[PDB]
């Protein structure tokens, strides 16, 4: 078919500065290319069509230019709600082909994580398992380390993390580790903690609970 | 935008005769798509450069010519052309069959 | 209010088949041009088919030609996509999308997740993550397959401060997901879970 190639593939930029997303084509098209804005869980929304023309109701800060092989989407003043994965797309040769994406993370200040925890429920303790969840709420940057300690013993091979997508307003993140144990193994240990570390925290926070 | 031009929208054609319907456009064959249709039926399907046919000659002149031969009462109806070289547009055309 | 409402997403076994609907309105469908664009989780976009409903003239992608067959009904005013002989590679979110004539695809569908796997279905178990006395609570959606899950709070009434996290795949082949919400420490809070494959709707209080 025909290949489309966005550069960079990822980028971090603060609010108010000019982003400039390039997208090149393997074949010498001319002018037949669009730009979309897919934000997590939702379908792509159109922004630009025919390289240099803005779609109806799109903010003026989004621009388009280029002819042939080389084009570029340009945001003049980036803003939290502009967090998304942008795509290019040529539509004169068919099959119509897309790029690979260009995730735009917003660069904000450092914000420490508010750490909460939740013990397992007796509902779940009738089933024969014990799940314990640790919540890191509204923090930045994305990178953060979490450890689980049972009776001060480091746990491993029984925890899973998941981190949300950058908030469209506050630009922060949130994470939820969840430690799973057997009931007959949860009931012999007493202490349970969530040892947390992050660029915003001076010393590792540890929220604990005893039965 | 990219728009289709028709010289006329109503053809009146004798039974047993021939007819050439036209959908003009501004002007790479590989990139060009042309379609001709009827209600829930397809006459032509032209994506990769290949009693009813097309005139590949006219395509160089920005013209989609639908040439039908031995017209039949069931050729009567509304035809619809759709074309695109990058941009795209569509036109509708009526055909009635005489005797 | 141009809307392309889709349906038919869910679990399918390899070799199996699935029919996706794409119901349209707010524009002349006969004069429209309907496409299909799929997107596996994490990957980009892939065009697979289009159709002209007025005549039903179709065009497929080499990936799907000889398997996927797109049809349409200009009367009932909805498109279709009969996927047959499916594979795990075909596991993705499929979007319906009408062509913006000057260029691009203007109006997209809400998207549906088709999952190709021989793994069975299982309804989730929903556990409350009881708060302790800003306050924070939630619901743990544990041991379910396949995706997706939809978790609400007070039936859409509670939007502020909510966080539903990306479900991760466990070693048991089953997904698990937690949804929480930062809430005034100073009401009746309920997590509304729904897993369509197992056809289970759960509404669970979260008491301190």
């Amino acid at each position: 078919d025909i290949q489309m190639t966005q550069s960079p593939s990822s980028l971090s930029a603060s609010v108010g500065d000019r982003v400039t997303i390039t997208c090149r084509a393997s074949q010498d098209v001319s002018t037949a290319v669009a730009w979309y804005q897919q934000k997590p869980g939702k379908a792509p929304k159109l922004l630009i069509y025919s390289a240099s023309f803005l779609y109806s109701g799109v903010p003026s800060r989004f621009s388009g230019s280029g002819s042939g092989t080389d084009f570029t989407l340009t945001i003049s003043s980036l803003q939290p709600e502009d967090f998304a994965t942008y795509y290019c797309q040529q539509y004169l040769y068919h099959p119509a082909t897309f790029g690979q994406g260009t995730k735009v993370e917003i660069k904000r200040t450092v914000a420490a994580p508010s750490v909460f925890i939740f013990p397992p429920s007796d509902e779940q303790l009738k089933s024969g398992t014990a799940s314990v969840v640790c919540l890191l709420n509204n923090f930045y940057p994305r990178e953060a380390k979490v450890q689980w300690k049972v009776d001060n013993a480091l746990q491993s091979g029984n925890s899973q993390e998941s981190v949300t997508e950058q908030d469209s307003k506050d630009s922060t993140y949130s994470l939820s580790s969840t430690l799973t144990l057997s009931k007959a193994d949860y009931e012999k240990h007493k202490v349970y903690a969530c040892e947390v570390t992050h660029q915003g925290l001076s010393s590792p926070v540890t929220k604990s609970f005893n039965r | 935008a990219f728009t289709v031009t028709v010289p006329k929208d109503l053809y009146v054609v004798e039974y047993g005769s021939n007819m050439t319907i036209e959908c003009k456009f501004p002007v790479d064959l590989a990139a060009l798509i042309v379609y001709w249709e009827m209600e829930d039926k397809n006459i032509i399907q032209f994506v990769h450069g290949e009693r009813a046919r097309l005139l590949k000659d006219q395509l160089s002149l920005g013209n989609a010519a639908l040439q039908i031969t031995d017209v039949k009462l069931q050729d009567a109806g509304v035809y619809r052309c759709m074309i695109s070289y990058g941009g795209a547009d569509y036109k509708r055309i009526t055909v009635k069959v005489n005797a | 209010e141009v809307q392309l409402v889709e349906s038919g997403g869910g679990l399918v076994q390899p070799g199996g088949s699935l029919r996706l609907s794409c119901a349209a309105s707010g524009f002349t469908f006969s004069d429209s041009w309907i496409h299909w664009v799929r997107q596996a989780p994490g990957k980009g976009l892939e065009w697979v088919a289009w159709i002209s409903p007025y005549g039903g003239s179709t065009y497929y992608a080499d990936s799907v030609k000889g398997r996927f067959t797109i049809s349409a009904d200009t009367s009932k005013n909805t498109a279709y996509l009969q996927m047959n002989s499916l594979r795990a590679e075909d596991t993705a979110v499929y979007y319906c999308a009408r062509r913006h004539w000057p260029g691009g695809f203007d109006y997209w569908g809400q998207g549906t997740l088709v999952t190709v796997s021989a793994a069975s279905t299982k309804g989730p178990s929903v556990f409350p993550l009881a708060p302790s006395s800003t306050a924070a609570l939630g619901c743990l959606v544990k041991d379910y397959f396949p995706e997706p899950v939809t978790v609400s709070w007070n039936s859409g009434a509670l939007t502020s401060g909510v966080h539903t996290f990306p479900a991760v795949l466990q070693s048991s082949g089953l997904y698990s997901l937690s949804s929480v919400v930062t809430v005034p420490s100073s009401q009746t809070y309920i997590c509304n879970v729904n897993h369509k494959p197992s056809n289970t709707k759960v509404d669970k209080k979260v008491e301190p």
